[PDB]
């Protein structure tokens, strides 16, 4: 695929057909309902393995305290650096991940479309499949829908 | 020729992601997770007040430093605030012993009742209107801790004080008084009659006697002398007994613990700022539904995750 | 691929032939072989990775040491809130990277069965091929074999 | 005509999660997580723990006579006291640097406790009237059996000066206490001199104790203190007592036999009968995983803890 | 593919042509190119994500101190074992994808020259391509210039 | 006729580890981990360590005589110890807080001695006959050299009063000590009067001692003790001694001059006549890797260190 479609504002997967009658966009919500389910479960996921974080308390030490008053720093500091390594190694990890995944449904996707009509049609390989028949709109929504 | 492709959803979008192995890429749509502002004022938190300590530390307040008249009869608190070099704390120069320990009790504290255990009318063989100090002015003259009794001979001999109070109420007290250690023997003499004196204080755990130290020391505030001050707990049903021969400053008041809970003590230069909060730092209020912020790693009350973290951004959807 | 086979009780990969003979199922070694020596060596190098893990001691602390007991307890709370994160954190991924890797195995096979007959076969779209000529048993044991 | 690719199922309905799935169901999968325990105290590797019962390090080290089932016991493999115990210091008071020897005390396996200062060998002081109705014995007043009260004889208490060499090959707990009484004529009264003092010495030890009179709220129904002290003497150090008054002697010490890993566990569980190689203040654990979530404080050949409510890897595959 | 070639010490990725004319290799430095800079950002992100990492320090204490010289000995030795953990951890990982993003880049270079040829060309098996027709030097420059 | 894709390989050998495949082998592998180090302390930056060799922190300061090499040291990047120096405190005894001193040491890279108390100007007292066989010098009886053991003058020992004002702009440690004697004969006899105290105050000190007279275990021949009392004598603040005896007067003092990151390492070795920016224990660092598993106790621009014995990034493809 070259890129993105801008003139579908529908969903974040879909379809664009060519046709005797027209030629327009259609999202995939059974796809794009997937997508938002994983992303949805992603974000919350992160989000609750790290409400688990490190609290930091202020202690007060005294003149003769000072190794202590160290470590006490030490420590915090030290909780603080571990934390802040793991939200960022995970959201860097996750965007990763996020990005990847959409592109695992986009070929799925067109995989779909190709099992779905093998021997009646050739793929042309920018992400588009030529009919080897005329497919009306009724037709072109069935391969839209699953059912074909 | 009839026809269907498979495409992806493009936008304007220039925000940016960062990722393992690649920075800055653009995608149609990426949620911030960080929350960087805060509305730089001290408020109340979930409906109450913060104790406010100015210019007095917590020494000042509790001992009843003259310059700190207004925290005398405090209100309930939710979190107390302190200057990092306030400059209303031991008037008269010294120590407060176990200081620190103390104050890591008072942030699990959030009213104390003031109560008067040993009244200052109640000094008969001594004289107990005279213990004042140009160390703690008030209202430009001298005068000394409100909370804390330094008594003197009087007619020329001290008698040995045998005091006792039981806690017969249903809260802890927090009880204190203090040493005077004098800067010679004719000082030691002239405001205590004895040469050789001691401060016995015993309790169910309590067992204290305390020697005053003579040295040569250099003046602070304009004083050589010196005050130590103690503290402890003083449970329901038990009883504090004083005994003194000499440079005993007695209670004559102390307080309740009449409520405990979650608290802090808040080092900060900011001022009361007439505000609500759920969540307090040093520096400012926090009001965010973000999971994480990277404003102060001390704070109190219903907040997100602290990290040091500049930046955090959490890609949503394609490539863009 | 509509679903997985309960037939199927010898390996995790395998074929299942129909022919003129008979039919039944069959496991790929060469590929079970690769996901048993994997995995084995996942689960035990988590293992051995968290062999290196915070081990919390009693410490004592008389009541006018409150603040290095508040101390301890923070730092040996935070050692474990961080170890659980990790522990956690780590099977949720080796979870995920585990389900893909038998994903791709089964992508990996699928392909080694369409390049090995090319021209000879034609590909249907549900994980299956059609022969052009006749395939035996011993040919079908060719195809399982790896020379063909 | 056909042939396919595919894959196993069975009836197994195990579930697990990943970090955009949860609830999913799987072939096969490994629990890594423990979550069971005996519920009781075991012996740890074929040594049995030191029980305590009712009793407090200090009830236990010091003799308070409720104790009297500890003064001489074998080797453990960890120590067990209750959160609360009831016979602590039976005579009110307190133990300096208590935290510091309980310490020690978890890198010590067994002592064995010898006598250093006979009762007898006290002349010119009295030795056996050293008791106390908050010290109860058998319907009597009575006292901590590992040191001796010492009060005047015939009106006088002349000034001790003792020494013991430790001649022993192993390190030396010695324990010493000091009386703080409620008056002048209690001082007096017990022994005779107003102004006293106990100096202790070793090769670092140097140490002035002087009692101190104060009133003080009745606890066991004494207002007097006592207050213990303690060292380790190394072998051929010596320790010097001197005092006119107020002095608690050592008569027992004990010598430290074997150090090596144990621990204080802080545990309401009474003695279970049982072996295990791990244990923990809850129960004990028998298990081949790698993890568990029972208690983070164990000892023994014991999985890492974690504080999760469960662990399972996925090894098979979806359903 | 059977295995990788040792004839080919270019770049990492590339092609092997059969021709009339002659026969030898030639990298992709297209692909090449991506490479280097992905594996220079990965080493390089790794050793900045760390630079923020624990530094024990030196703590002297006396003979009646050894329990807060206990807890700083397992606190120090705490962090030590967390960021070690960390560093192997994420070396064994970035090691998978590394090895994985090397398969994933000769997968997508296979399928460009398939979707670059696709009717006027035969796909063999072993990561090969037939041509129906005649395609000389310049022609096969075509193929790898995209 | 015919195109082919394919990629780089060779006789590389050299493996890397993934999450399930150890020993992988790669044509293009990264090692980041330095394993190597030069066994030899050294300059840092140019600067080189304070290196006490056979002397303790404390022999240093008060100047024990076989730490004369010490008695005016130029600036340092960091302190090396012994782990157990021989040349500690000559005269048996103790530095008071001596744990926390060796704490701001830490934060110091500068001393400048200073004479505070001349040993010409107690006229009413003895100051050169401070002197001990537990420290000898060149076969002769001697004692440490910034400080000074005063004793009475024709069997009298005046009340002593002497105040010291810092008006120099730097913080200046003061080191002084008191004598713990072994007996009232003893005491009488070094100064005359049995009944001693030293007093010493500044802005925030406050301080009485009174000695301890008793039977102590000979430590380098001694039954007596010295114990010594450190402070931060702050710029333009005085310091103020009162005693009639068992004083250890104040001769030389320190000068804070520079403060900044420094370290009290502990190490066996010598001085390695090198530079380095990276400085262990057991060896310097000059390596470009992220990390390193030489020793966590590192001071200067060092890699990240990290216990593992292996860390290989895999940068090529498979072989
Ligand atoms: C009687 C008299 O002349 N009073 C005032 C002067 O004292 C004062 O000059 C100050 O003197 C200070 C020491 O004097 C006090 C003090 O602390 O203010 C005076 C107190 O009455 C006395 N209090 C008691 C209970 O005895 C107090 C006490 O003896 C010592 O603190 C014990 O250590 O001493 C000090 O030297 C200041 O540096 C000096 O300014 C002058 C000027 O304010 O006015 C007089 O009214
Ligand atoms: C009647 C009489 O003269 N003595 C005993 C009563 O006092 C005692 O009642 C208890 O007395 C407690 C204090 O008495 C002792 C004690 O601790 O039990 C008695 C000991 O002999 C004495 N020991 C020594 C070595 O002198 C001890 C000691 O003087 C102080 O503890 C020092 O602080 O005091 C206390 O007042 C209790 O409140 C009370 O129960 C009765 C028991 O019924 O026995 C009488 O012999
Ligand atoms: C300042 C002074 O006069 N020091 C004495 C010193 C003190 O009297 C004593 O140390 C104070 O506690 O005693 C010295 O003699 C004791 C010493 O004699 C040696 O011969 C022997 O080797 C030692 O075991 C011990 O008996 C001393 O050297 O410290 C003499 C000194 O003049
Ligand atoms: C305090 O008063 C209560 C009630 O009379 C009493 O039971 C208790 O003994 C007293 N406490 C002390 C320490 O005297
Ligand atoms: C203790 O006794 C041994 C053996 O008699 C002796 O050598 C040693 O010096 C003595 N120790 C002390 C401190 O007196
Ligand atoms: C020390 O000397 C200076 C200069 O003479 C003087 O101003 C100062 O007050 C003195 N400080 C003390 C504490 O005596």
């Amino acid at each position: 695929i070259e890129g993105g479609w801008q003139g579908m504002v529908d969903g974040w997967y879909g379809y664009h057909h060519s046709n005797e009658q027209g030629s327009g966009y259609a999202a995939d919500k059974e796809s794009t309902q997937k997508a938002i389910d994983g992303v949805t479960n992603k974000v919350n996921s992160i989000i609750d393995k790290m409400n688990t974080q490190f609290e930091a308390v202020g202690r007060e030490f005294n003149n003769l305290e000072r190794r202590i008053e160290n470590l006490n720093k030490k420590m915090e500091d030290g909780f603080l650096d571990v934390w802040t390594y793991n939200a960022e190694l995970l959201v860097l990890m996750e965007n990763e991940r996020t990005l990847d995944f959409h592109d695992s449904n986009v070929k799925n996707l067109y995989d779909k479309v190709r099992l779905q009509l093998r021997d009646n049609a050739k793929e042309l390989g920018n992400g588009c499949f030529e009919f080897y028949h005329r497919c009306d709109n009724e037709c072109m929504e069935s391969v839209r829908n699953g059912t074909y | 020729p009839d026809q269907i492709c498979i495409g992806y959803h493009a936008n304007n979008s220039t925000e940016q992601v960062d990722t393992i192995m690649e920075k800055n890429v653009t995608v149609t749509h990426a949620q911030d997770i960080l929350e960087k502002t805060h509305n730089g004022k001290l408020c109340d938190l979930d409906g109450v007040k913060p104790l406010i300590l100015r210019d007095c530390s917590v020494a000042g307040w509790l001992l009843g430093n003259p310059m700190c008249d207004e925290f005398l009869n405090v209100p309930e608190w939710s979190y107390i605030v302190e200057k990092i070099n306030p400059a209303n704390d031991l008037c008269y120069p010294g120590n407060f012993n176990d200081y620190e320990e103390l104050k890591h009790l008072l942030s699990r504290i959030n009213h104390f009742e003031k109560i008067q255990i040993i009244p200052k009318s109640s000094w008969s063989d001594h004289e107990a209107s005279a213990g004042v100090s140009s160390a703690c002015p008030y209202q430009g003259r001298s005068s000394f801790f409100r909370n804390v009794v330094w008594l003197i001979k009087k007619d020329n001999a001290y008698p040995t004080i045998k005091r006792s109070y039981n806690n017969t109420n249903q809260e802890d007290l927090l009880v204190l008084w203090g040493i005077h250690h004098p800067n010679d023997a004719a000082e030691q003499t002239r405001l205590y009659q004895n040469p050789t004196t001691y401060i016995s204080v015993g309790t169910s755990t309590l067992n204290q006697r305390l020697v005053p130290k003579i040295a040569t020391r250099s003046k602070v505030n304009g004083q050589s002398g010196r005050m130590e001050f103690f503290w402890t707990i003083l449970k329901p049903n038990d009883a504090i007994n004083f005994e003194s021969n000499g440079n005993f400053i007695a209670p004559e008041n102390a307080y309740k613990i009449v409520k405990k809970g979650d608290s802090t003590i808040m080092k900060s230069e900011l001022e009361y700022g007439n505000c609500n909060t759920k969540c307090q730092t040093p520096i400012g209020a926090i009001n965010s539904s973000m999971p994480f912020h990277n404003i102060h790693p001390l704070t109190i009350g219903e907040c997100p995750k602290y990290v040091k973290s500049s930046r955090l951004v959490l890609a949503t959807g394609l490539r863009n």
